[PDB]
């Protein structure tokens, strides 16, 4: 019995997929059923070897429910299981995530030389909070200065200057400091005016603590005081450094550099000096999924670790804690030399007088190349913010330097500095065109080394085209004197008479004639030699992923080429405009740079842009991974209800309810639902309502956006949701203030359910009501009174006051007897007795309705049904107030009941982002339907176990029609009955993809059929040649990429119409994560996959729907199951994560939806015109967490395009 | 002949701790005084 | 039928249902006699329509007791349709 329930996980996980991520046990069987006599016969007989059938019915992963029946070998079923329910062990964590989805991130090849993000300008407020307190000081500024400083003085000299350790001298020189702002008039009076700027934002932190700090500086002027602790425990200057506005968008530049540098650099070791508190620290690691490979948070004290261990928990796993003391050699406290790929100096490096010694240590921890970020006083302005910084007991250490403090050194003495300390100089720096930023101007450097060289010999390739000859001349005139050789084409390289073996090609070649668009010249034989006569290579292409698909057939190729020849440099370089220099030669140089233990990277696939340089990297897209894992535990994610459709959804045990994300996902079906409107709901009623039989919608009320304008209504929806998408047949428009907010959708949904039940039962001539409440009592009376029939009101709290526990004698004493139904809406299940007494002392067969039967928490129209309904409720409407029963969603989901229904409640959703910006449940991509039922839905080359799950799947998600195609469509046609029964024809359409003829032909057939117009296609056929490049065939090539380049090819071309009547709602071409990262012996299918991925790419250019989803090795079904390579694959699988049947399922899913909203994004104007903008296209998957210990084994380790997906290493 | 039979395996993995409940669920029991279920499905088709 | 008919049979799992019963069904009649059934009837409420009328053998066919000619005409013409199908005497005692 126990393998029988095994037999319930192999349903649902196959071997060596591990979609069986925790150990289920189980927990809940629904039904159980055996014949004693079969199976002690069967245990007798002694074949003691039975057959077995089973359903994983349920298999989100929260728990897997089951059905198993086993039977003899004649097919008696000796016993049979239902619904049986293994439970985790233990409840899933995050660890238990499947982390397959990534997204290409696309962000800069260097950071920006200028953090200018007008987001993080200084703001008109701040350029009028800094300025305010200079209005204060800048009668006579000029004169201030000197006695400024002098102020400033006050942990050094301040108490000697002016004998001002005597605390007469104090009195005086305190309050003189204070006048160097106040003196022109203001004096005492700037106490307010002070705080008149504190009121509000923007100088509320800065000016705050120049007034607390102020008012108590006298103590910490004569050097006795602690000079910021005069305030309890830091009671701003935290406030000050993490919200100002002047502080502030130097730390939002800090992050976006740090961002950006972890980005090109992944995997970093990284020291944060001066952190503190943490706040550059919450700032900077806060950016969603950076590459950090170790975070040494750091501080000269120690103390405030344990804050940090409580702050940066998350990244505990990565992150360690060491103190540092700048002013002295790290390696002398623990730390290993050049031993950091980063370092982070958070406004630290005023604190130390030995900024320069400080300095060389930084760089002595940094590896050669790294990169020190500084946030540092720069460009000291008097007016701006003398009094807190003249008061900190080391901020003056450091005037021994020669100026004011450790000087406000200007980025032009922090580059000589810095250079001077063994560094590259200020490689970027922050816009500090006006003001407010000069305290914390950002800035970044490299660890200056032998480091790039901005000698093998050099061969070009290419340079047909104008604009490759004017690539060609410029390639020539800025290369340095090099050995050099030149060929037209790669057909002339073919032809050439010597190559030198160690050679460094540009190839320049993809610009020009593409090789993927001339094989047959023998252009691939030519490829093969330049791989022999190469060492390293660059390939130059002209926006390949967007304008030109063979390019980037040539980029796949050379993807999987570094993989195949790790000795062999290969770098690709995408431009969208080639006439948009000098960086060709830069990449050539880098590959000749081969400095594997420096931080430098190798920059294996470039990408020029708008006139920069990119690069990609895979990083977990965390949105569709929580949609994925949301399917097997509750997933949160941030949501804002008022914008975002969020349905107040109940439990799947019906065991309490919660927010959940009730994304639609751009279903187009909108013609037959016509004119489905959108319904911004502000108030709704929890439970479902019964109508006219119908079936049950839940009453909602709010806005509807109609020119502008927010027109109240109130409707049936179906899904309890913050936004609604509901027929207007369901929709009452009139913007009546009588049914008030709350109220009014309470008296809408009483009358529902007043209708319903004067409805189905009209017939009758006499009915009760049991327990109804006292709105509904009313409605029913008035209800009844309007259609004649005789109601009579029953409560357990006129009305017929009952008691639950009532006897059945005293029933029949007080019920009438000309009831013929009874309409139990008791909310309360205590009364369920009573109501059986009921049906034992009523009219024999009366009929009965239990509240089940008109309110229900599941759901899965005449104009006159609303106009009666409004009708009857302005009939009692003045019965109670607006907010009766109002609550908020959050409440009612945080304390709300399934099994007590609370009937006459009215959530009330929230409409501020800020108010509905909540924790919301997240929902699977695949929870909803996906897809019409008024299109063919054509799955290419999907005609396997992979192509029959994805179509099923489809019709079990609205795919009413599904034509999968293959040259050798095996398919039983039983099968096609099976899917028919989910709803859905089901056809295959034995076409060859590779030939225009048969495409025509199959497309043609559709029509012979009578199918509706292709929505979308799904194209995966697939076509497997495991060979060496030098030991591939061209015959090889076409035969791998004919199936998917030649087919994409010819069904674009068939759907290349935007205009067209129907559109592809998806064009998803399944890639390989091969194509993503390549793969030894499949360069053949890496460029075909990568073809496929610029075709999509383009196809979403062109106004199309398309994507691609680059899948790892598919266990459960595919070539990888009828070929039987499970274990081939498990034993890589470090280097391809599985993924399962379903998974896929659900990653095709999310590729249609990312088809759908780049369309829709289309539509509000995304031009999608470079490869930075089509991450969301390209699904990649398959790619396991990378565990650095299995750094030998992954090929591919090494490519920083992972470097997001890498685990711990210590 | 019928037989509702409210079951409970109450469980304790040691002397030292309280009795436990380790199921619980209900049996009918289809009796006498001495093709009972339904046919298997068509051994699904394809299956790897 | 748990014994054309839609041959079911008692303790069918509910995915069965869902697989063969029709998704158009509004209401559900269960006129069989033995209570065996009474636990498929139930799995029929949740795989049917929700909010799916429910009518049990007790709801047409009583022990206790405690109108239109059209009626009884209408009874006999439909009863005209299929007399034939059985004799005089099925199950006379
Ligand atoms: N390791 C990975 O990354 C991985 C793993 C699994 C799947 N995938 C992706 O998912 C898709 C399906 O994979 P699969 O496992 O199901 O492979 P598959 O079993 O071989 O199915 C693909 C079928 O399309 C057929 N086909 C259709 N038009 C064709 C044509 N013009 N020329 C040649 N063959 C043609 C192929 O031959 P027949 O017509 O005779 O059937 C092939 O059987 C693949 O395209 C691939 O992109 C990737």
């Amino acid at each position: 019995l126990d393998v029988a329930f095994q037999t319930v996980i192999g349903a649902y996980s196959s071997p060596g997929d591990r979609r069986l991520r925790c150990l289920y046990v189980p927990t809940h069987v629904d039904r159980i059923t055996l014949v004693p006599s079969l199976c002690l016969a069967t245990a007798e007989s002694g074949c003691e070897k039975v057959a077995f059938n089973t359903i994983n019915t349920y298999d989100k992963g929260d728990y897997l429910s089951g059905d198993i029946v086993v039977f003899d070998a004649e097919q008696t079923t000796l016993f049979q299981v239902e619904n049986i329910t293994f439970k985790p062990f233990s409840p899933p964590d995050a660890s238990t995530d499947h982390a397959m989805f990534a997204r290409w991130s696309w962000g800069p090849l260097t950071p920006d030389s200028l953090l200018d993000n007008p987001e993080y300008w200084a703001t008109a407020q701040d350029k009028e909070a800094i300025p305010i307190i200079e209005r204060i000081v800048y009668f006579y500024i000029r004169s201030f200065l000197s006695q400024l400083t002098l102020e400033e003085r006050q942990q050094a000299a301040f108490h000697l200057q002016k004998q001002i350790e005597w605390l007469e001298q104090v009195l005086a020189s305190a309050k003189e400091g204070r006048h160097l702002w106040y003196d022109p008039g203001w004096e005492n009076d700037t106490e307010a005016q002070i705080e008149h700027l504190c009121t509000a934002n923007s100088y509320h932190p800065h000016v705050r603590l120049v007034q607390r700090v102020g008012q108590h500086l006298l103590p910490t002027v004569r050097s006795n005081g602690n000079p910021f602790d005069l305030l309890d425990h830091d009671g701003l200057l935290t406030e000050f450094y993490t919200n100002t506005l002047s502080f502030g968008p130097a730390l939002h530049y800090a992050r976006e550099l740090v961002a950006q540098i972890a980005h090109r650099y992944q995997s970093m070791d990284i020291l944060e000096i001066g952190a503190g508190t943490g706040g550059a620290t919450k700032y900077v690691l806060a950016t969603p999924q950076l590459g950090f490979n170790s975070y040494t948070y750091t501080d000269i004290s120690t103390g405030f670790f344990e804050q940090a261990r409580e702050q940066f928990a998350p990244f505990e796993d990565r992150m360690v804690f060491e103190p540092l003391d700048i002013r002295r050699s790290p390696a002398e406290q623990g730390f290993e030399p050049h031993a950091y790929d980063l370092i982070i100096a958070s406004n630290v490096l005023h604190a130390t007088p030995d900024l320069e010694k400080t300095m060389a240590h930084a760089r002595s921890l940094l590896k050669p190349g790294g990169q020190m970020v500084i946030l540092e006083i720069t460009h000291k302005e008097h007016t701006r913010l003398g009094f807190i910084f003249g008061l900190f007991a080391d901020w003056w250490a450091g005037v021994d330097d020669g100026r004011c403090t450790e000087p406000f050194v200007s980025f032009d003495r922090w580059d000589a500095i810095l250079k001077r300390v063994g560094f590259s100089g200020v490689d970027s720096r922050t816009t500090d065109r006006d003001a407010n930023l000069f305290p914390t101007s950002v800035f970044s450097t490299h660890a200056i080394d032998a480091t790039v060289e901005y000698y093998p010999p050099l061969v070009v390739v290419g340079g047909q085209t104008p604009q490759s000859q004017r690539l060609l001349n410029d390639i020539k005139a800025i290369m340095p004197p090099r050995p050099l050789q030149t060929y037209k084409r790669l057909v002339d390289l073919l032809d050439a008479e010597e190559l030198p073996m160690k050679s460094t090609f540009v190839m320049l070649t993809e610009l020009d004639e593409e090789l993927f668009a001339g094989l047959t010249e023998e252009t691939f034989e030519a490829t093969k030699l330049l791989l022999t006569y190469a060492s390293n290579t660059v390939w130059l292409t002209e926006n390949a992923w967007v304008q030109h698909p063979h390019q980037a057939s040539t980029i796949g190729m050379l993807r999987s080429i570094r993989r195949e020849h790790p000795d062999l440099g290969v770098h690709v370089l995408d431009v969208d405009a080639v006439e948009t220099v000098e960086q060709v030669l830069r990449l050539e140089e880098h590959t000749d740079e081969l400095a594997s233990s420096t931080t430098w990277t190798q920059e294996p696939e470039v990408s020029w842009c708008k006139g920069r340089p990119w690069i990609p990297r895979l990083k977990r897209d965390l949105a569709r991974n929580n949609r994925m894992n949301s399917s097997r535990r509750p997933i949160y994610e941030m949501i804002d209800s008022s914008r975002a459709p969020v349905a107040l959804q109940t439990a799947r045990d019906s065991s309490s309810y919660f927010l959940e994300s009730a994304e639609t996902w751009f279903v187009p079906e909108s013609v037959q639902q016509m004119e489905t409107k959108t319904i911004y709901v502000h108030f709704s009623c929890p439970h479902a309502l019964r109508v006219q039989a119908l079936g049950f919608f839940y009453l909602v009320q709010g806005h509807v956006q109609e020119g502008n304008r927010e027109v109240p209504v109130v409707a049936l929806a179906e899904r309890n949701a913050s936004i609604v998408h509901v027929r207007p047949d369901y929709i009452y428009t009139e913007a009546d203030n009588n049914l008030s907010e709350g109220g009014g959708s309470l008296m809408v949904t009483v009358l529902a359910a007043a209708v319903l039940a004067e409805t189905v039962i009209s017939v009758t001539d006499s009915i009760l009501v049991l327990n109804p409440p006292s709105i509904c009592g009313q409605m029913l009376l008035h209800a009844g009174e309007e259609i004649g029939l005789q109601v009579h009101l029953a409560t357990t709290s006129s009305w017929l006051t009952l008691h639950a526990r009532d006897t059945d004698w005293h029933l029949r004493r007080v019920l009438p007897r000309g009831v013929q139904a009874l309409v139990d809406l008791s909310a309360d299940q205590s009364c369920e007795g009573l109501t059986q007494r009921m049906m034992k002392v009523l009219m024999p067969g009366c009929a009965h309705y239990r509240a089940a039967d008109l309110f229900t928490d599941t759901v899965s129209l005449p104009a006159a049904y609303w106009e009666h309904v409004v009708s009857l409720a302005r009939q009692g409407l003045p019965s109670v107030s607006e907010g009766w029963e109002v609550m908020p969603c959050t409440q009612f989901a945080a304390h709300a009941d399934k099994t007590r229904p609370d009937l006459s409640t009215v959530i009330s959703w929230p409409r501020e982002s800020d108010e509905a910006t909540l924790p919301t449940r997240v929902r699977s991509i695949d929870a909803e339907t996906l897809f019409a039922a008024d299109k063919t839905y054509l799955l290419v080359g999907l005609t396997g176990d992979l192509g029959r799950s994805l179509g099923r799947w489809m019709v079990q998600h609205g795919a009413c029609h599904i034509v999968l195609t293959s040259r050798n469509p095996q398919v039983n046609p039983k099968w096609l009955a099976h899917v028919e029964e989910l709803g859905g024809r089901v056809t295959v359409l034995s076409m060859d993809v590779t030939s225009q003829n048969s495409v025509e032909a199959g497309l043609a057939k559709l029509k012979d059929l009578h199918l509706p117009p292709v929505g979308g296609i799904a194209f995966g056929p697939l076509v497997l040649q495991d060979v060496m490049l030098n030991n591939m065939e061209l015959p090889m090539m076409e035969m791998v990429l004919n199936p998917k380049v030649e087919g994409v090819r010819i069904l674009h071309e068939k759907f290349s119409d935007p205009t067209s009547s129907n559109p592809l709602d998806f064009f998803v071409m399944f890639s390989s994560i091969v194509a993503v990262m390549g793969n030894p012996g499949q360069a053949n299918y890496s460029a075909a996959n990568c073809y496929l991925q610029a075709l999509a790419q383009q196809r979403v250019a062109s106004g199309l729907a398309a994507s691609t989803i680059d899948i790892g090795a598919v266990y459960g079904v595919g070539f990888v199951t009828r070929a039987e390579l499970e274990e081939d694959f498990n034993a890589i699988r470090f280097m391809f994560d599985s993924v399962e049947e379903h998974e896929l399922h659900t990653l095709f899913a999310e590729a249609v939806v990312a088809g759908r909203r780049a369309v829709h994004q289309q539509e509000q104007q995304r031009k999608f015109a470079t490869v930075l903008d089509m991450a969301d296209l390209e699904l990649t998957t398959g790619i396991p967490p990378l565990d650095p210990a299995l750094k030998d084994r992954i090929t591919f380790f090494d490519d920083p395009r992972i470097g997001n997906l890498k685990i711990p290493e210590y | 002949g019928s037989m509702t039979i409210s079951f409970k395996i109450d469980s304790c993995l040691s002397k030292e701790g309280n009795l436990s409940l380790s199921a619980k669920g209900q049996l009918a029991l289809t009796i006498e005084d001495v093709h009972h279920l339904p046919p298997p499905e068509e051994e699904h088709p394809h299956m790897n």
